[PDB]
């Protein structure tokens, strides 16, 4: 709905990694099936997300965070590892039903 | 005329053996100067109170 | 406790490994009244009368 | 394990000078105050309505804990 | 020979707070002793009193002694 | 010519352990803590040694021990009061440790989770017999309320109770053998913790965004170095501005007093985090109960690594569950406030819906909370 | 009953953090406890050897360790005899076991007088307000003999003669002896019998905190030095 | 290999002996010894005090 | 290219004897 | 699936250090001193901790507690003498890893 | 001695060190172990026992 957008937006400026330049993705934990989604990505996206990762570690060591233009936003948060994610899931879910049989 | 933090590295600060050297002649200076001023802050704080402050009428 | 451990294979498996459990069930009993000479079980074995214990 | 073998990563440049030639403390103050008044700003919403609440708890009970000792006055005979 | 804690209590019952206290208990002793034969005893508005009291002793005894 | 400490087997071990460890650069001053545990480890085995070298554990004579340290002992007044305040802080630290592991989700690490459960409970029967040590009445009263907390157990708590106490009360046998327990056991909590860094040390330390720190990694020399120093030195600060100031905020003052079996004291109060266990033992009216509920408010750190079901490892971009996490630390306070204050109203309801409340906000509401962030992060 | 009167926060001259006890006022307590409270109560922990250096000199306090007698031995034939005392001899018992107290004093067992301000809450505050606060009980409540009321008294009823007034004993500086100033001396040499080491604590931590504000900016001096490296380094990302 | 078996059985039955009862012994070394055994049973009491009193 | 790699302004870190770059060092870092 | 024994921490350290430890398989009797020392150790260390659990150390009551432990602790007098001949005994068992570290030149460690 | 001749002083100060004491001797023991391991162990013939290991 249109009070929806607006609340997800407000709780994700209270998230927080948007003010040190992260994505959802980015900042999702790193389990098994994340390890082989990182695996299976781009190297472009691979460089992008760990430049992002590295300049967040240099940040939230000087305790700062980026500034208010250079913050990214709620519509051009890409969701880059979520078909990789899926696909992964779908896979150890077809590896899990094999096993139970 | 050279600065005094200049002064202090060319003599003192190079080498590590002057160094250590310089540290520990500051070391003794520096705990005998401030032994005397921390007891001198304590009895002036305390002035009339301690017993070497009380003594004088008990000994004579 | 986790939902990955359902269907044939699994229950298959638990059937197989309970009379190899249960036999560590019971050595694990045998072996914990003989360490404590717990005299409310043995009390009841024939021999072990005589130690009074 | 060790250096050398953690991460790959590419294209990235790193710059940084001797701490004999900057300052240990740059601008300590005009500087660090906004900074730590935006981190209060930011992180003060999530303990203070906690701790406010562990003050009002505690005032109600030491207050109902000593009514509890005040002496009714219903029983007069 | 005159009593610096007894003249600094003096002055503290002269106090407003401790002479409310005070007729608080002038007004429970007369309840008290009006009656009886009761188990009602009150020590609570002699205890408010001497804390009172007490509180402005110790705020202003110690001048006094050497 | 080769590097000697690369090369030297106890040098290669220091060097990849402290030296050379690769570090996380922005881990915040709560990562200070591990540190500052050992320190107050070293500093707490020394300072007993100590004492045991000027203490002796017989119940004539423990009391006349203690005062005999604190008089007659060059400076023994200073170790023992180190001693004290050096317990507390190592709680302090030790709880801050606890804490930073549940904020920043570094229970993920399972075997070094446990591990520092398991040295959580060592550490709190070396205070115990160690608070059981100078025979004051606290310690003579608490020791015999905690030994019939054991014997609330059926069928076995009067045996084990009677074989604890060497005898059928709390004795010259249960005070020499506290006395070598609580010598001995924080040698075990040394391995343990000897354990605890190769656990850790197997899968590096964790950074406060919850991310993977490899991409920007430090050796922990020696910037790590140097910031352990200064923590070190700020603890010091605080621990001897207790000692030298406050030996006494913390401690009790009818603890002060021999210790008579007859007489008993108008209050019972352990140190503070006893008291928090002691509010969750008397939170439910039942001795099996709340024994039951005293050891389960333990295990559940243990517990919780299994109920971590949110997709982001941190409570750094979480936000509903950091109000979730502070106020659970809030009812810590307050029951620690409850465990010093005598059982009556309105303490009894404030301590059970405080001790519900912290069973109910651990167990199953910060799961709930973690997945309604995925949802309405659109993780779900 | 179940209540209690807190005792107030009297302002001690040793009150401050860095500011010692008054040792005048400690001897003074000492001669108040020596012919006033040592009837009763024991100090089983403190010493001429201890009051040496702190209350009197060494031969004042030599010659009051003689004034008093011990039992010590054994003699040739094994027999304990009386002793004059001396520096390293304890504080004379009044009693040989707590029940010959329990006995004498009505079934009131005086605690020992070694660490009574460290053993009770409030400290030489609370002994202060005990030995000022003797009053007549309120009207209803009533006490058999030998019992006393007192407000800061747990139980409000001590069995505790009133033990101070004015002019109860005679100071050695001219200081007139005045039940408050007999209380204060009392009470500040109990705390003194409490903690020896205040004084002396109270320097210690006097140069721990000039020495810790003196190497808190330094060590954080150079952990902002070594850390200048990191706080000010600059990152690029150059992707082709 | 019932032989060695029984052979190794047989060690093994020795060894467990011989553990329980050393662990048996020092578990009883921590239990209650003959003093606090002997001061339990027996209490010196007589009937010298008066009614509605308490020892 | 790498050419175009150039080293940031430091000079809201720099110590007072460093700020210009037209001065040259080794008169100041014996001082520092 | 993987080797627990060899990839476990703990457990891989236990194995490179006494399970899978390569070993001169000619080694006599008299290698079997190590051990014997560290169990003599590990004897020692209990039997001790025993002792110093009944055993209080003051000048007065040390000799009575000693008879104490010989006579009224249930075998104090076994855990006694256990340690003493143990002690004695850990003493044969270092001479002995000292005679073999000098007869077969195991100096050069 | 704590003193001028042994006494209590010193029979509990004796009795703190022969308690440490082997925790120490164990620590120690870790390390005769490690250089040990680091070194390999010797064969009765002092030779290579590289050859033929069990
Ligand atoms: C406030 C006015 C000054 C100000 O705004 O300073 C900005 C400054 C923050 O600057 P920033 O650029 O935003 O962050 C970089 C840090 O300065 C980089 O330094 P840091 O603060 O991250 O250093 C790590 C931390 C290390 O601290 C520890 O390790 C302490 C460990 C916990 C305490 C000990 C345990 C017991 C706790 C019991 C309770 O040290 C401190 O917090 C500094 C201690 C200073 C002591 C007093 C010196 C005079 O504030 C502080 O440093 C706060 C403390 C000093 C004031
Ligand atoms: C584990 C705890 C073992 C306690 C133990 O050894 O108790 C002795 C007793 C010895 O057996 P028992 O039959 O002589 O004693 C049972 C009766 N009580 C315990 C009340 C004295 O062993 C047990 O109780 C076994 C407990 C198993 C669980
Ligand atoms: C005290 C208040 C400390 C404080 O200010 O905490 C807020 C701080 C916020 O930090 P964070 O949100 O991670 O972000 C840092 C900058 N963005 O939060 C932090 O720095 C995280 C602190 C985590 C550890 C807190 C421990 C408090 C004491 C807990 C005791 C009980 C623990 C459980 C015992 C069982
Ligand atoms: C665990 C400790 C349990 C416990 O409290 O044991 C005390 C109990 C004391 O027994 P006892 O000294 O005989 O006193 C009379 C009451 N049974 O002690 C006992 O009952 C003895 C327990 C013996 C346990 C033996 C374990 C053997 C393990 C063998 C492994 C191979
Ligand atoms: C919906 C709120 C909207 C607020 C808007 C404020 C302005 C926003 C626009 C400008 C930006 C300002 C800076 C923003 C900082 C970060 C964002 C922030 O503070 O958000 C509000 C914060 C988090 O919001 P959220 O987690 O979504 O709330 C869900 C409700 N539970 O939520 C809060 O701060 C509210 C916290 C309330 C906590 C109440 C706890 C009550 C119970 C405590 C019990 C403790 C234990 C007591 C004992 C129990 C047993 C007896
Ligand atoms: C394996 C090596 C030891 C094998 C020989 C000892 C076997 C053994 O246990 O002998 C029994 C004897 C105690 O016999 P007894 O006191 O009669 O016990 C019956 C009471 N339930 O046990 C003893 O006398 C104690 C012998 C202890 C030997 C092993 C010591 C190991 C220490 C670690
Ligand atoms: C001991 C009695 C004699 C034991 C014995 O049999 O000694 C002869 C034995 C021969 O062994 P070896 O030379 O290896 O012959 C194998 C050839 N196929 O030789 C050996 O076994 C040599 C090793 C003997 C080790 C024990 C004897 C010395 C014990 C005391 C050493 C004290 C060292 C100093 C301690 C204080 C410092
Ligand atoms: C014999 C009549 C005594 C004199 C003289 C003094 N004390 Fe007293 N003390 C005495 C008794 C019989 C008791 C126990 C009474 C009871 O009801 O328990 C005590 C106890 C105290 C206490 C402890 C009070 C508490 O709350 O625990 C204190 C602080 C105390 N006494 C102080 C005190 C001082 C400072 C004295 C010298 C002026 C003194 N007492 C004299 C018996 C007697
Ligand atoms: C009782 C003594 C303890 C000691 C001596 C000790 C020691 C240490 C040390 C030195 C570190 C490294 C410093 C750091 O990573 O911040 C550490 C980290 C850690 N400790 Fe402990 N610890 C103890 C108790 C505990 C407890 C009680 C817990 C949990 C309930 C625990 C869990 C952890 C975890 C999870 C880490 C990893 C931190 C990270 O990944 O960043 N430890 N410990
Ligand atoms: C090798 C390590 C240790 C030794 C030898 C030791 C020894 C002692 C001794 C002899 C006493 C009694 C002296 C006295 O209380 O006056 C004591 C008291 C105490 N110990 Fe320890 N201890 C050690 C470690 C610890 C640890 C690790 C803790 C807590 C985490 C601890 C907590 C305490 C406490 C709380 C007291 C009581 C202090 C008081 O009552 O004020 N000790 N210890
Ligand atoms: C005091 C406790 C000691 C313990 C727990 C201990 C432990 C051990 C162990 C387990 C071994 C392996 C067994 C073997 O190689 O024969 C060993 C070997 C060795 N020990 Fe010890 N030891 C101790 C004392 C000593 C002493 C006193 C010496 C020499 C003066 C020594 C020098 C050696 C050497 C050189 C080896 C290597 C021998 C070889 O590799 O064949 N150790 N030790
Ligand atoms: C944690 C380890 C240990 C503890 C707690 C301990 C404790 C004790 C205690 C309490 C005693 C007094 C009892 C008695 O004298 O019979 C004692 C005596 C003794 N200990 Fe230890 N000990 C330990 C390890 C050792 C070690 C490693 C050695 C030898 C290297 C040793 C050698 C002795 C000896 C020779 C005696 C004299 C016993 C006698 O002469 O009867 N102990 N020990």
């Amino acid at each position: 709905s249109k009070w929806l957008d607006g609340f997800r937006k407000w709780y994700y400026n209270a998230a927080g990694f948007n003010k040190l330049g992260l994505m959802r993705d980015d900042t999702l934990h790193e389990t098994e099936d994340v390890k082989e989604a990182i695996r299976r990505l781009p190297e472009d996206l691979y460089n992008d997300r760990m430049f992002r990762i590295k300049r967040a570690l240099d940040l939230t060591m000087r305790h700062q965070i980026l500034p208010k233009d250079q913050w990214t936003k709620y519509e051009e948060d890409k969701f880059y590892l979520e078909p990789y994610l899926k696909e992964v899931i779908r896979e150890r879910k077809e590896r899990e039903e094999w096993a139970k049989k | 005329s050279p600065t005094i933090p200049s002064r202090l590295y060319s003599l003192l600060f190079r080498r590590t053996s002057t160094f250590a050297l310089t540290i520990a002649v500051g070391a003794l200076f520096f705990e005998r100067a401030f032994d005397q001023g921390a007891d001198a802050i304590y009895e002036h704080i305390n002035e009339g109170k301690l017993w070497k402050h009380i003594k004088h009428k008990y000994e004579n | 406790m986790l939902s990955r451990f359902l269907g044939p294979r699994y229950r298959e498996l638990a059937r197989n490994w309970i009379p190899t459990a249960g036999m560590w069930g019971t050595v694990g009993a045998v072996g914990l009244v003989w360490a404590t000479d717990w005299r409310l079980i043995l009390d009841w074995v024939p021999y072990i009368n005589g130690k009074f214990k | 394990r060790e250096f050398g073998n953690l991460a790959r990563i590419r294209h990235v440049i790193s710059y940084s000078l001797s701490p004999f030639e900057q300052r240990a403390f740059p601008s300590y103050f005009s500087k660090g105050i906004p900074n730590v008044l935006r981190r209060t700003r930011e992180r003060i919403l999530r303990v203070a309505p906690p701790f406010v609440v562990v003050y009002l708890i505690y005032t109600w009970g030491n207050q109902e804990f000593e009514q509890s000792k005040r002496k009714n006055p219903a029983m007069y005979e | 020979l005159v009593d610096p804690l007894t003249t600094v209590r003096e002055h503290c019952e002269q106090l407003e707070k401790c002479v409310k206290a005070r007729e608080r208990l002038e007004l429970c002793d007369n309840r008290v002793s009006s009656r009886s034969q009761t188990e009602e005893d009150c020590t609570e508005e002699l205890f408010d009193f001497l804390h009172a009291r007490d509180h402005c002793v110790a705020h202003k005894l110690f001048k006094n002694l050497k | 010519m080769t590097n000697m400490r690369k090369t030297h087997p106890l040098f290669k071990i220091i060097n990849h352990s402290f030296i050379d460890l690769p570090a996380p650069s922005n881990i915040s001053s709560w990562w200070n803590f591990g540190s500052l545990l050992g320190v107050c480890l070293m500093v707490q085995i020394i300072t007993g040694l100590f004492l045991a070298m000027h203490y002796t554990s017989d119940t004539m004579t423990a009391f006349s021990s203690v005062t005999h340290i604190c008089r007659d002992v060059n400076y023994g007044w200073l170790i023992r009061y180190m001693h004290a305040n050096g317990a507390s802080m190592f709680f302090i630290c030790l709880f801050l440790h606890v804490g930073r592991g549940l904020y920043y989700g570094s229970y993920t690490f399972m075997e070094t989770w446990n591990i520092g459960v398991l040295l959580l409970f060592a550490v709190m029967a070396t205070a115990f017999m160690g608070y059981v040590l100078p025979w004051g009445q606290m310690s003579f009263w608490g020791a015999t309320v905690i030994t019939n907390l054991l014997s609330a157990i059926p069928y076995i708590g009067t045996t084990l109770v009677e074989w604890i106490w060497g005898g059928f009360s709390v004795d010259k046998a249960t005070l020499t053998r506290f006395f070598a327990f609580h010598f001995i056991l924080p040698f075990i909590i040394a391995a343990l913790a000897i354990v605890h860094l190769l656990f850790l040390h197997e899968t590096g330390s964790n950074n406060p965004t919850g991310l993977n720190s490899d991409a920007d990694k430090i050796p922990f020399h020696p910037y790590y170095t140097i910031k352990d120093i200064l923590g070190i030195l700020i603890m010091f600060l605080i621990l001897m501005t207790l000692v030298l100031f406050f030996p006494d905020m913390l401690g009790d003052p009818d603890n002060y007093m021999p210790a008579n079996p007859l007489n008993t004291p108008p209050h019972i109060k352990p140190e503070w985090y006893f008291l928090f266990a002691y509010a969750i033992l008397r939170s439910i009216p039942n001795k099996l109960g709340g024994v039951l509920a005293l050891i389960l408010s333990i295990l559940i750190l243990a517990l919780m690594p299994f109920l971590h079901t949110s997709k982001q490892r941190s409570l750094m971009f979480r936000p509903i569950t950091q109000i979730l996490y502070w106020i659970l630390v809030a009812n810590l306070l307050i029951l620690t406030w409850i465990g010093g204050q005598p059982v009556e109203h309105p303490f009894i309801i404030i301590g059970q819906l405080a001790s519900i409340s912290y069973f109910s906000i651990i167990l199953i509401l910060m799961p709930i909370s973690g997945i309604i962030e995925d949802k309405m992060l659109k993780l779900y | 009953s179940d209540l209690e009167l807190h005792p107030p926060s009297y302002p001690w001259s040793h009150r401050g953090l860095l500011s010692s006890l008054d040792h005048t006022s400690i001897r003074r307590g000492f001669q108040v406890y020596k012919q006033v409270c040592s009837s009763c109560h024991s100090m089983d922990y403190v010493a001429y050897r201890h009051l040496v250096g702190v209350c009197y000199t060494e031969e004042e306090a030599k010659a009051l360790a003689e004034e008093v007698e011990v039992q010590d031995g054994p003699n040739d034939d094994g027999e304990m005899f009386m002793r004059p005392g001396k520096l390293s001899d304890y504080f004379p018992k009044p009693y040989p076991n707590p029940e010959a107290a329990r006995a004498a004093n009505n079934g009131a067992l005086p605690p020992d007088l070694s660490y009574i301000v460290r053993a009770r809450h409030g400290g030489e505050d609370y002994v202060f307000s005990l030995l000022t606060g003797y009053c007549e009980p309120p009207t209803g409540v009533s006490l058999r003999e030998g019992l006393y009321f007192n407000p800061y008294f747990p139980g409000q009823a001590i069995g505790m003669a009133p033990p101070i007034y004015t002019e109860v004993l005679e100071y050695d500086d001219g200081t007139p002896a005045t039940m408050s100033q007999v209380a204060k001396d009392v009470a500040t040499f109990l705390r003194w019998a409490s903690e020896p080491e205040h004084d002396h604590r109270k320097r210690m931590g006097l140069k721990m905190l000039l020495m810790m504000g003196l190497l808190l900016p330094l060590t954080y001096a150079m952990k902002r030095h070594k850390w200048s490296v990191l706080k000010s380094r600059k990152l690029a990302y150059r992707p082709p | 290999k019932g032989f060695s078996y029984l052979v190794t059985a047989t060690t093994t039955v020795g060894v467990a002996y011989a553990a329980k009862n050393v662990v048996s012994q020092f578990v009883s070394s921590m239990s209650a010894s003959a003093d606090v055994l002997a001061m339990s049973k027996i209490e010196i009491k007589l009937s010298d005090i008066p009614e509605g009193k308490n020892m | 290219s790498h050419t175009d790699v150039k080293v940031p302004d430091f000079s809201d870190y720099r110590r007072a004897e460093v700020l210009d770059s037209t001065k040259s060092s080794k008169e100041s870092s014996e001082a520092r």
